[PDB]
């Protein structure tokens, strides 16, 4: 089911070095959240800090969608490792 | 300049050292900043201190002959402290 | 390419809610076009209003305000005032570049409306002398001061030879404009329906020729 | 309060090329990138091109690349913008507006400059030639002031003599020679019964014209 899902994203011609197509030919759109998660080691002398975070940015892609309405299939797809996307 | 306190960034210069090795003869480009130690913390953490440390041992030049231990104390505590802060 | 379309004219009174619309004709005004809203006072005076995410230029009032109503970025003047009588442009980030609209006349009422006075020229002969032929069309006393000029030779409409001066401010606080179409003597004869069609504030007037 | 003072206006012949200025001040000017914005007649208002002060860099549009060159000079202050090969087209009013962020892009207009007019145009003083404007075979007359150059023409009826009705529309720039034309409201019966000449002059060449209105 799913490595069947991904399969048929990428039997296709895929290239994750192309950026995904647009519309009006706009740009992607990329939605951020983050979240902090310790923020230490605040150094005053060299005026720096460390601090380690999650990163969750979100884009869309049509060339990737495999369900489009779905409504049959699974919500979405967990991308498995060998498998390039654009990012 | 906001991020380097201790300094100031003053001048800088782009020029050429291009070189003739025992390998041939390479070329070179080389950029140069001008850094000036900043003076507000060595006047406080430096001068000034040593400035009172000096005054305090002639404040002895006013204490009687006769009572030489005060004199003494003073002397020695300011030149003690005066290696101190040195070091 | 990509074109930004805008309201020809609004009207308004003193103290009551008006509200502007820009569109874009590739989609849905999204954020990344972070509409911009310019006004243009009378003698060439621009100012920025709003844009960007969501922040505003320096004194900008309050009653002006930036939404994304329906699919078009919109303005809404809350509390409309006598000098917020202007032109307003707005304009959407494409990409890489800033494109205009034609802009709205936003017109804050002081006297009662009037209906332009539409007169058609036919060339004079001591012109027509020289080979060159100029449909005059000249439009008096209306108000609020926009029109739109149409010009129209032998039932067809024409879209080139055509000039049209910008909405002139009177004496009398109204407003006039002319408009010139361009032809040649040979090719002014060469016809005899001519028409200067002159649309204000709804309704239209038309003055033929022949 | 912050200003942006453009440079005067300028008249210049085809193929030659400019360049106008604006001048910041009341602000850190290395701190807001600017934009160039053209206004013509004919079309509606362009966005050229902008520039960050503090940068150096330069966005243009695609239009615009290679018609025009922004720069900087931060000692003085001032924007500048280069127009180069320029043309009929050329011909409009441009704009400086500053950028709303400080230190950043924001993308929203703040101040704008009062404008920079730019004629261009291959001729010479030329005077008009007027031609009368009579109604096809309450009535209303008249003037057609057609190519002359430069600006500007004043247009009169009956040497003052009737003032209510008169109406001397803007002019056109066409062929590189302006154009314009004055109506006068009458009452239809009192023509052609009452002379109707209209006063027409170009200062610039010391041109006086007058032309009766006749059916």
């Amino acid at each position: 089911s799913d490595s069947k899902i991904l399969a048929h994203l990428f039997t296709s011609g895929y290239d994750f070095r192309v950026r995904p197509p647009t519309d009006n030919g706009g740009p992607v759109v990329v939605s951020v959240n983050m979240l902090l998660r310790t923020i230490s080691k605040i150094d005053v002398v060299n005026m720096e800090y460390s601090a380690q975070l999650t990163l969750r940015e979100s884009w869309i892609d049509k060339r990737l969608s495999y369900g489009v309405k779905g409504d049959g299939q699974p919500d979405f797809v967990i991308l498995t490792v060998g498998h390039q996307i654009w990012m | 300049s906001s991020s380097l306190p201790s300094f100031q960034l003053t001048n800088t210069s782009t020029t050429y050292c291009t070189s003739v090795t025992n390998t041939g003869i390479y070329s070179c480009l080389r950029t140069t900043i001008q850094l000036k130690r900043e003076f507000s913390f060595y006047l406080l953490q430096l001068y000034i201190p040593s400035c009172m440390l000096v005054i305090v041992s002639w404040v002895s030049f006013w204490f009687d002959r006769t009572a030489i231990p005060a004199r003494v104390t003073l002397g020695v505590t300011t030149l003690l402290t005066m290696t101190a802060q040195s070091a | 390419q990509a074109v930004v379309t805008q309201e020809s004219a609004l009207t308004t009174s003193p103290g009551e809610t008006v509200t502007l619309t820009c569109r874009s004709s590739t989609g849905a005004v999204t954020t990344i076009n972070f509409a911009n809203w310019v006004q243009e006072k009378p003698d060439h005076l621009f100012t920025g209003l709003i844009g960007g995410i969501n922040n505003r230029a320096p004194g900008v009032p309050a009653r002006f305000s930036g939404s994304l109503i329906g699919d078009k970025a919109a303005l809404t003047i809350t509390g409309a005032q006598t000098e917020d009588e202007a032109i307003y442009f707005c304009a959407l980030w494409y990409s890489n570049h800033w494109v205009f609209g034609g802009g709205t006349k936003l017109t804050v009422l002081g006297q009662p409306k009037s209906s332009p006075s539409v007169t058609l020229f036919p060339p004079s002969s001591e012109e027509l002398e020289t080979n060159k032929a100029t449909l005059v069309c000249t439009i008096t006393d209306f108000y609020p001061g926009v029109v739109t000029v149409d010009w129209k030779v032998d039932g067809t409409p024409v879209t080139q030879g055509m000039e049209t001066t910008q909405p002139s401010k009177q004496s009398n606080n109204k407003y006039m404009a002319s408009s010139y179409l361009t032809l040649t003597a040979r090719a002014w004869e060469r016809h005899s329906s001519y028409s200067c069609q002159v649309t204000h504030e709804g309704h239209t007037v038309e003055k033929s020729l022949s | 309060e912050v200003q942006l003072q453009q440079s005067g206006p300028e008249l210049v012949r085809p193929g030659a090329s400019m360049k106008i200025s604006c001048k910041a001040s009341g602000y850190s000017f290395t701190g807001y990138t600017m934009n160039w914005v053209k206004q013509s007649h004919g079309k509606n208002l362009e966005w050229i091109g902008l520039i960050n002060p503090y940068n150096g860099g330069t966005s243009y549009n695609q239009k615009f690349k290679g018609k025009a060159t922004l720069t900087v000079d931060k000692s003085s202050s001032t924007a500048y913008m280069e127009l180069l090969s320029l043309t009929s087209e050329d011909s409009a009013v441009y704009y400086c507006a500053r950028d709303g962020d400080y230190y950043r892009y924001g993308r929203y207009f703040d101040y704008w400059g009062q404008g920079t007019t730019l004629t261009v145009s291959s001729a010479k003083t030329t005077p008009p030639s007027v031609y009368p404007l009579a109604p096809g075979s309450m009535v209303t007359l008249g003037c057609l002031v057609k190519g002359y150059f430069p600006e500007p023409v004043t247009v009169t009826w009956n040497s003052g003599s009737l003032s209510s009705g008169v109406h001397t529309f803007p002019a056109v720039l066409q062929s590189d020679l302006y154009t314009l034309s004055s109506s006068v409201t009458v009452p239809s019966s009192t023509w052609p019964s009452e002379t109707v000449t209209c006063n027409v002059a170009h200062p610039a060449s010391s041109t006086k014209v007058d032309k009766k209105i006749v059916p």
